[PDB]
């Protein structure tokens, strides 16, 4: 049962290997911008509102859940 | 005033400043506790909400937009642009000092930040009630 993933790794790597390719900018994976994008919003959260940094706070914690996903699963 | 010249300008305006205030001491903090700083910043913004509420204003365009006042944060006239200042109550919308501009007393505050800070924690100490 152990044998599948390996490919699986090996394609995926394949894949952005063939994406770090096929895009020639590539940035940091595993979450590591939208934290800053947060903050860079929660720029926002303080600088935008009359009203919609509750949006800019809602909306850039989100980003944070995905790589927060990993270290939660 | 007579016995405390010491006084902070504005009553309302500390708290836009104060989370962002606190925002900015929370980013460094990390781990847990740069949001710990954070929710202690949430607690802050009810402040103009009662207000607000109490005087059928709408609380959030209010303390976002006084959020949104700020170059750094301070509350003061100079800038109210680039910085805090003051407050309404019917409206609710920041003033300066002698605009409308609110004040408080320092003394008040942060008596009333340190209690509500140590009634929640015990309150936050126990997890049980018991009795037969």
């Amino acid at each position: 049962q152990f044998m599948e993933e390996t490919e699986r790794s090996l394609h995926d790597a394949i894949m952005i290997v063939r994406r770090a390719i096929k895009n020639d900018s590539v940035v940091a994976g595993g979450g590591a911008i939208e934290m800053e994008l947060s903050k860079y919003l929660r720029d926002y959260s303080r600088t935008i509102p009359g009203k919609q940094q509750l949006l800019i706070g809602a909306y850039a914690k989100a980003l944070e859940i995905i790589p927060r996903q990993l270290c939660d699963n | 005033v007579l016995e405390s010249k010491s006084v902070v300008p504005g009553g309302g305006a500390v708290e836009a400043a104060l989370s962002i205030y606190l925002e900015n001491y929370a980013t460094s903090m990390g781990s847990r506790e740069q949001l710990a700083i954070a929710e202690f910043a949430r607690s802050l913004l009810v402040i103009p909400n009662t207000l607000a509420v109490n005087a059928a204003q709408d609380s959030t365009d209010l303390v976002a937009k006084l959020r949104a006042f700020h170059n750094e944060a301070q509350v003061n006239p100079e800038r109210k642009n680039l910085k805090w200042i003051g407050l309404d109550l019917s409206n609710g919308k920041p003033r300066d000092n002698k605009q409308a501009g609110v004040f408080e007393p320092t003394i008040v505050k942060v008596k009333s930040l340190k209690f509500a800070t140590e009634a929640a924690i015990t309150i936050l100490r126990i997890d049980d009630l018991i009795k037969l």
